[PDB]
């Protein structure tokens, strides 16, 4: 069960039923507990075919909290990798690494205690150190797994950097910083591009480069909104033009990036037309308000207590220009266009 | 017996043995000078709280004659080093600070048993006691 | 109505139920003539246990969960003239008040026991040195040593 | 001049309950997997008869009786069972249709749990005014006069059971979580489907946890800037999760690692003490007999001052059942009765133990005996007429499975008058117990008889001193009992069957110890 | 003649039993305790032989520190010098002792260390401030300790000892330190207490301060002034003190703060402690006047007991509630007050308070839900109480179902408290 | 997103980027993939259209086809099967 899993999560099955596969990585946390094993080292005193199957633990609870980490959402609130420690064959375990300091990253999203600048140095020498990993993996050409597998590791190392000089811009706004958010970005293209000019168009279709150009994408549209550069429209234009020429094999999603790189192009238009206002300390802006909102509504789908109460029976739930702006943007391009 | 509530909880157990050994000491001061008279000899002494005589001149008498006139006829001598006889007398400002919190306590306590004599008068102590810490 | 507390021997005293929900365990035992075994206490000892619980039916006592209404409550009158009787009996009588629970009888026949235990004679403090063992002989040599001075 | 062995042994029996009458007894399901079937044709034309046998005024008189006998069990998870009868209506309106939502069939999967619940507390006599012994053995192809007394009010016990679980299967029940899911296995948990099947019922347990904590809510008090319907919504998701927590304590082994319960009631944590203590007095009664049970296969002393608050929570939780209360005309009023009052009993019986196996207190075997003796009069006083059923819940599996093993294995090493009388009392309540428990009462009857022929054992062979410790064939039996079943609970040999072409490869009194365990085998317990 | 193997040969339970009630007075050359000694019309005054000249003489000036308090009638100290020799060595104190730390420190509380003889030696107080027992530390792991802790390595851990300050001189404060310094000995201790009978501290407490981030056991804090509460363990407002203040590592650490006796801990505005992020309980244990609506009661603690009080406030829970169901205060109390009785009511006594109860029936269920939201909305995730003797609370006293239930608050010395409504 | 009359300074920037740590999160992570808003009163699911659908999917894929499919596996695939199950050459059989 925790193997056919973790092979249908390597696909888009995670993104196309997340609940099914969110109740299906419950069971396989609790079919891998089920074997109690709190050492996955091999021991010189068992069987040696005990040893083989302790390192086939290691190496699938790797893959299994890889894929804990990558569905940690508010509807998988059951999880595996609480167990691990933390950084702050041998291949396998690089993926792991890079994973879970991408997890050390990204648990600052929805809390709001901002990181330390000692986490996030600590952070770019690990990083300094798995990218000398990453880019000593030696590939022979007429061997495409391994290929791909230096692929992955790079993409994977790219994405990891990418969001820690993101959070150096958002959190801290270092000097000399944005420059290495577009240099990054310009890396993720020119992985991606590559793929098309080696006949090995199948690389682009894991699901890291559906997450990492959402990411890549979302930022640099919504920092175009904003603050205005050249090279961030040159780079805007470069996304613009990768994520129309990503894989059919993404399907829905895809389309509804583009819907969501287009809303936020036409929220540029919006920031514009309509001119900033103040209140000394607070400012008011339809934008502003709008992106509020595009927060509140789809925290208001993740709600499941409408959900709850429909389960526990007969309970029927019983629930200037600024404005006006607001209402017909929303009307126009609704945020719950990206939902299924 | 409505007020012996608030008023054992208004010092904790060691600061009242303290502070009824040092009125316990007033009041062999009082039985050897006769202030007070004694029931009876070779017996256990028994004095009241409803006729013990407290006054600011009687504590502050007690306090010359037993605490700032030290004469001691046979150990008068060792006055001498300037270091000792700084802790000494440290130690004596101390003694006088808790001898008149004792007997202000004594006071407070002869005053509920119907003692009418116990007025403490409490600025005269408190010129004595800036005196000798002047 | 009654019950019967059916001693260790084999006798039969019937009590009145509000008195014997003085015990908490027959209290909690009647929530099924009701019988109930108590095995390990003799006649006598239930006898004088069911005529504490006949005297203090009408008196309240603290909530079994105190520090100071508990540790510094007096003993009664009629609890200190009720205890005048063998030790041995004596401590058979809080066996009973902990087997029955029966907490206050715990409460002010132990208190008892802690007066006799403090409040003794120096003298014999020294004579009951070592009645249980406690102590190395060479470690008695010692501590016999270092008080050899005064006596 | 005495028994010097024996505190070393009583500590000992703390490891022997919980690997024999704990894990090896209820909760191990020793399965080979190139011998089961697997199939969707056996089932799927199976479940239809079964869902085809019964009637719609069957299943109105199996409501009446949920209604009039059994609310101390679903009205902490269904809540009042007057507004289930239009769900009842609505199944049997909606059965001849051909496409299903699947908030049709959760509350259809939900109400053959409430009729699986139905037909395992109903007793023979009003079981056999509603249904029919003839077409099932017409059907099933099995002995023909094998009336329900006779160990077929279990069968269909167990088939309910899985039509409940095939109609769950038929939600896509993990692509969409609800919580009817929880609401149907915790109507299905007070039957012994959590040991018919104790690895489907962890698994279905894990669900439930699953759907639970999708809701993100740990604080069941209604705030003050809720929605009306929200507040009585959050009132409802709180007594289901102290249920959830009740029989998800109740599953605790190393064959369900994802538990629920993570509070404490007595001396982090996170949710208790903030709920009105109303049918959370069953879940009070039970972390404080996790507190007594955790240190089962822990191996340090509990301190007695934990002991001593456990007993003072005991005498607490004893004056608030005697607080509840006496509806009479209401005939689940004594069943809840019944229910918290045999926990509290449950919960002294294992407190004192503790004090006797550990600390050896003032009476405390005596006080081992008196809620024994407590345990068989509350179970004793249920056979008479009207509450016979009483007797079928699975506490009282629990509860007499770890008694008369603890005085059968005292029964063993301490020759007492008043522990003979009470085991030959115990055994005879054990062989008088209801036969719904199926398989598990001839297994703790299998149990009391090899302690009682290892009492025997222990008579013939004289104890062999050594000094330090001491030798016995009845030590090392004991000793091997719980290797074997260790050995039957380690899921590392099915794991070396299962990643592919892994094989596993690893005097006088030997001779008497192979004897005993080749005519009793301690492997009989678990099936 | 007392027996002790008799003594000793029936089991713990009422062992425990019986030195639960012997407080800590293992001697028979007790103090009168202070409450005959102020109700009588009496005072017991002194008025000597050859062997008590010896002993006043060679064992008096070793023991002059804590036991030059008792002058007063020295007939008890020359019957005090004679338990003095053989009482430590008894076997009915060491079987005390030896189930007390069996039952962690619940019988008698809080050894202490102390600097008695040139040895830095424990020490127990009973109630009246009298050293009793004295132990070191070699000693006390040797014949009580080890003496119950056999073979299970989480019993031979020693950590409930208190500190203790102001039971003796600065000095000795700093020569207990350092001789408590050149031992590993700071994860003995367990708690420390405060003294000193704008922001001048003694020498002692800051000694005791300088080195409290050592103890790695520390729980239980304890003060004993309202001049030096607000110095040390109140928040005040200050947010930049280096040195002189309590080290914030620390203050992670305890578990418990007791407030031993005050006038008020709101003479500020605030008494907050808003850090101390991690404390359970607290105690105030004979402080004057507490306001429950000046204490900021942080993000996770549970008991707030208190005790010998004269003036509660309250959380003032009845003046929110007024704005929920919207009726007046006398309309509420004519209408919407049941006092139900119905049977844990009536288990624990309160005969003389009258604990009342809003009602089932004129209330719809909800407004009653959020009538007990209030209450739960002004506790803020706490669960014991226990007020024991007070006198004349303001508000009238506010108490949840949940938390009055199951034993969890708990009024004791019921004599000026009345008319407790439970919502 | 903020922390009358026009301006132009730039208090906005701080808190807005702030703002965008929170906005990836529920729209770029947890409304884009992992938000499948269901409705259990109009979904169908029942055991007689998926039965005979699985059945038409099994019998679709020939034998020798799914040789090819695995030793492509085999030969492209190489960095993903070998968290899961290791070696697929233990899998032909
Ligand atoms: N005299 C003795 N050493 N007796 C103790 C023997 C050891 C044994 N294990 C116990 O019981
Ligand atoms: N359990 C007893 C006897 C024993 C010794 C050694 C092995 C097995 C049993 C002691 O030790
Ligand atoms: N339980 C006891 O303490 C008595 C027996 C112990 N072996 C001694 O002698
Ligand atoms: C049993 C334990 N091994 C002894 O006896
Ligand atoms: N644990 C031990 O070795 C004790 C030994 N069984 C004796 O008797
Ligand atoms: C306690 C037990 O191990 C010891 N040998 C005696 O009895
Ligand atoms: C010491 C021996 O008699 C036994 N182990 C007891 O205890």
């Amino acid at each position: 069960l925790v193997q056919a899993y973790l092979i249908l999560a390597t696909t888009t099955f995670p993104y196309d039923e997340p609940l099914l596969a969110n109740s299906l990585l419950t069971q396989c946390i609790h079919t891998f507990k089920n074997f109690h094993v709190d050492d996955f080292r091999p021991l010189l005193n068992d069987d040696p075919v005990e040893s083989i199957a302790k390192v086939t633990l290691g190496r699938i609870f790797y893959r299994l909290c890889g894929c804990d980490y990558l569905q940690s959402g508010p509807r998988k609130p059951i999880a595996l990798h609480t167990e691990v420690s933390s950084l702050l064959n041998s291949t396998e375990v690089l993926y792991w690494k890079i994973i879970s300091l991408d997890r050390d990253l990204d648990q600052y999203l929805n809390k709001s205690s901002k990181p330390p600048l000692k986490t996030l140095d600590a952070i770019r020498r690990e990083l300094d150190i798995f990218q000398y990993k990453v880019d000593s993996l030696e590939e022979d050409f007429r061997s495409n797994n391994s290929r791909f597998q230096k692929f992955i590791a790079l993409f994977q190392i790219s994405t990891v950097s990418w969001k820690l000089f993101k959070m150096y811009l958002i959190y801290y706004d270092t000097a000399d910083s944005l420059l290495k958010v577009i240099h990054y970005s310009k890396v993720i293209i020119s992985l991606i591009v590559n793929n098309f000019h080696a006949k090995s168009e199948f690389f682009n279709r894991h699901p890291m480069v559906m997450q990492t150009i959402t990411r890549v994408v979302s930022f640099i549209s919504f920092y175009q909104i904003f603050v205005e550069s050249a090279a961030v429209k040159q780079l805007l234009v470069d996304l613009t033009e990768l994520t129309a020429n990503l894989p059919t094999i993404f399907g829905s999603k895809l389309d509804k990036l583009v819907y969501l790189t287009e809303r936020l192009s036409k929220l540029k238009l919006l920031w514009d037309k309509v001119q900033l206002l103040d209140s000394g300390d607070s400012f008011y802006h339809p934008v502003f308000k709008i992106l509020q909102n595009d927060i509140k509504i789809i925290e208001l789908k993740n709600d499941e207590m409408f959900s709850l109460i429909k389960g526990l029976g007969s309970l029927v739930p019983l629930n200037s220009d600024f404005r006006t702006i607001v209402e017909e943007f929303q009307s126009e391009y609704n945020i719950s266009d990206i939902l299924s | 017996e409505d007020r012996f509530q608030e008023l054992v909880d208004s010092l904790k157990p060691r600061t009242a043995h303290q502070y009824k050994t040092y009125y316990t000491k007033y009041i062999q001061w009082c039985q050897l000078n006769q202030i007070i008279p004694t029931p009876e000899d070779n017996s256990v002494n028994s004095v009241p709280y409803k006729d013990l005589p407290i006054s600011a001149e009687l504590i502050h008498w007690f306090l010359l004659d037993t605490l700032i006139t030290d004469d001691k006829p046979g150990e008068k001598r060792e006055e001498t080093e300037d270091l000792d006889e700084e802790e000494e007398n440290s130690f004596k400002i101390a003694t006088l600070k808790k001898i008149i919190g004792s007997l202000n306590f004594l006071s407070k306590l002869c005053k509920v048993h119907e003692n009418p004599n116990a007025n403490i008068d409490t600025k005269y102590l408190e010129s004595v006691t800036k005196l000798h810490t002047h | 109505s009654n019950v019967v507390l059916v001693s260790g021997e084999g006798e039969r005293f019937t009590v009145d139920k509000k008195i014997a929900e003085r015990s908490l365990l027959l209290k909690n035992y009647l929530n099924d003539e009701i019988v109930m075994p108590v095995p390990n206490v003799r006649s006598s000892v239930l006898q004088k246990v069911i005529e504490w619980a006949e005297h203090h039916r009408d008196s309240n006592f603290p909530d079994e969960d105190d520090d100071d209404s508990r540790k510094s409550a007096p003993v009664d009158s009629w609890d200190r003239e009720f205890l005048k009787v063998d030790q041995e009996m004596l401590y058979e009588i809080i066996l009973a008040a902990n087997y029955l629970n029966i907490k206050p009888l715990l409460d002010a026949g132990c208190k008892v026991v802690a007066e006799m235990i403090r409040g003794r004679s120096p003298e014999e403090i020294r004579r009951t040195f070592n009645i249980v063992n406690d102590f190395t002989p060479e470690e008695e040599a010692a501590i016999r040593r270092e008080n050899e001075w005064a006596e | 001049s005495s028994k010097e062995y024996l505190p070393d042994l009583l500590l000992f029996w703390q490891n022997y309950e919980y690997w024999i009458t704990n894990i090896g007894l209820y909760k191990t399901k020793q399965r080979d997997l190139t011998r089961t079937p697997a199939n969707l044709d056996t089932d799927t034309e199976e479940c239809m008869f079964w869902m085809n046998y019964l009637q719609k005024d069957q299943s109105f008189q199996l409501m009446n009786f949920a209604m009039e006998n059994l609310g101390a069990l679903y009205f902490g998870s269904i809540g009042d069972i007057s507004e289930l009868y239009l769900r009842v209506e609505q199944y049997w309106d909606r059965r001849a249709d051909k496409n299903h939502s699947v908030d049709g069939k959760y509350w259809d999967a939900l109400i053959w749990s409430v009729f699986t619940m139905c037909i395992y507390y109903m007793p023979v006599e009003k079981l056999a005014e509603i249904f029919s012994v003839y077409p099932l053995h017409e059907y099933l192809g099995s002995n023909k006069r094998l009336n329900w007394e006779d160990g077929m009010q279990l069968v269909m016990c167990q088939n309910f059971a899985r039509c409940s679980l095939f109609q769950l299967k038929q939600c896509d029940f993990m692509a969409h979580p609800d919580i009817r899911l929880v609401q149907a296995y915790l109507i299905l948990a007070t039957t012994t489907f959590p040991y018919d099947e104790p690895l489907l019922a962890n698994s279905l347990l894990t669900q439930c946890i699953h759907t639970f904590k999708n809701f993100h809510v740990d604080d069941f008090r209604p705030l003050l800037n809720d929605d009306p319907v929200e507040s009585i919504a959050k009132v409802t998701l709180g007594r289901i999760f102290y249920r959830l927590c009740g029989c998800d304590y109740l599953q605790s082994g190393p064959r369900k690692p994802i538990a629920l319960h993570t509070e404490v009631s007595s001396l982090n944590v996170d949710v208790y003490r903030e709920e009105n203590s109303t049918e959370v007095l069953y879940w009070k009664i039970i972390s404080l007999d996790r507190d007594l049970d955790q240190y089962l296969n822990k191996s340090s002393k509990p301190p007695l001052k934990t002991l001593d608050a456990i007993r003072r929570e005991l005498d607490i939780f004893q004056y608030k059942v005697d607080s509840l209360e006496e509806d009479f005309r209401s005939n689940n009023s004594r069943f809840q009765k019944f229910i918290a009052l045999f926990q509290i009993s449950t919960v002294s019986w294992k407190l004192f133990k503790m004090y006797l196996i550990y600390y050896d207190t003032a009476d405390s075997l005596l006080k081992v005996i008196h809620y024994s003796k407590v345990i068989i009069s509350l179970i004793v006083n249920n056979f008479h007429a009207k509450s016979e059923f009483f007797n079928r819940h699975p506490m009282v599996m629990q509860t007499i499975t770890r008694v008369v093993s603890f005085i059968s294995f005292y029964q063993i090493f301490v020759e007492s008058a008043a522990v003979k009388q009470l085991l030959v009392d115990l055994t005879e309540l054990t062989a008088n117990l209801p036969t719904i428990f199926g398989s598990k009462l001839d297994k703790l009857v299998y149990l009391t008889e090899r302690l009682s022929k290892l009492k025997l054992l222990w008579d013939k062979v004289q104890l062999l001193d050594s000094g330090d410790s001491f030798y016995h064939p009845v030590f090392k039996i004991l000793q091997n009992d719980i290797k074997i079943i260790e050995l039957k609970n380690d899921e590392m040999f099915s794991l070396i069957k299962g990643l592919g072409s892994l094989v596993p490869l690893n005097s006088d009194f030997r001779t008497i110890v192979e004897e005993f365990q080749s005519e009793y085998n301690i492997s009989d317990i678990l099936s | 003649s007392f027996n002790p193997v008799r003594f000793l040969e029936l089991p713990i339970d009422i062992r425990k039993e019986v030195y639960f009630h012997l407080d800590g007075n293992f001697c028979g050359a007790h103090p009168y305790p202070i409450d005959i000694l102020y109700k009588s019309n009496d005072v017991e005054l002194p008025g000597r032989s050859k062997r008590s000249k010896k002993l006043l003489r060679y064992m008096y000036p070793v023991f002059a520190t804590y036991l030059n308090i008792f002058e007063y009638s020295p007939q008890l100290i020359e019957k005090w010098l004679e338990y003095a020799f053989w009482l430590r060595y008894d076997c009915l104190v060491l079987d005390c002792f030896k189930v007390n730390h069996l039952y962690d420190g619940t019988l008698i509380d809080a050894l202490e260390w102390t600097y008695l003889d040139n040895e830095l030696r424990l020490a127990y107080f009973n109630k009246a401030s009298m050293l009793e027992v004295w132990y070191t530390f070699k000693e006390y792991k040797k014949w009580v300790i080890d003496s119950v802790a056999f073979d299970e390595l989480d019993l031979l851990n020693v950590s409930n000892i208190q500190f203790n300050i102001d039971n003796l001189t600065p000095q000795l404060v700093d020569k207990c330190l350092s001789i408590l310094e050149q031992k590993d000995l700071f994860a003995t201790i367990g708690e420390v207490q405060f003294g000193q009978d704008n922001q001048l501290t003694s020498i002692s407490v800051i000694r005791t301060i300088r080195s409290m981030e050592s103890m790695k056991s520390l729980r239980k804090i304890t003060v004993r002034g309202e001049k030096l509460y607000e110095l040390l363990i109140n928040f005040h407002g200050f947010r930049d003190n280096p040195g002189k203040t309590i080290s914030y590592i620390v203050k992670r650490r305890i578990n418990e703060i007791r407030l031993s006796r005050m006038n008020q801990i709101s003479r500020t505005g605030l008494a907050d402690f808003t850090r101390w992020d991690n404390l359970q309980k607290l105690v105030l244990s004979r402080v004057a006047y507490i306001d429950l609506n000046s204490i900021v009661f942080p993000k996770n603690f549970k008991s707030l007991t208190m005790k010998r009080v004269s003036k509660i406030k309250w959380w003032n829970i009845e003046e929110n509630i007024l704005k929920e169901l919207k009726v007046d205060k006398r309309t509420f109390k004519s209408l919407y007050i049941k006092e139900d009785d119905s049977k844990f009511t009536k288990f624990f006594n309160l005969r003389h308070t009258r604990i009342k109860e809003l009602d089932k029936s004129e209330i719809n269920q909800i407004t009653y839900l959020r009538c007990q939201a209030i209450v739960w909305l002004s506790f803020r995730t706490l669960n014991h109480i226990k007020l024991q003797n007070v006198s004349e609370v303001f508000n009238n006293i506010i108490v949840p179902r949940a938390l009055f239930d199951s034993k969890r608050v708990e009024i004791y010395r019921c004599e000026k408290i009345s008319q407790v409504l439970v919502i | 997103m903020f922390n009358i009359t026009a301006s132009s300074s730039k208090e906005y920037l701080p808190d807005l980027l702030l703002f965008w740590q929170n906005y990836e999160y529920w729209i770029t992570n947890i409304g884009l993939y992992k938000t499948k808003q269901r409705d259990l009163t109009r979904t169908p699911a029942n055991l007689d259209t998926d039965t005979e659908e699985c059945m038409f999917w099994m019998n679709y894929l020939q034998k020798d086809q799914s040789f090819q499919l695995m030793n492509f596996a085999m030969e492209n695939l190489g960095a993903l099967y070998f968290g899961s199950i290791g070696d697929i050459s233990e899998l032909y059989l």
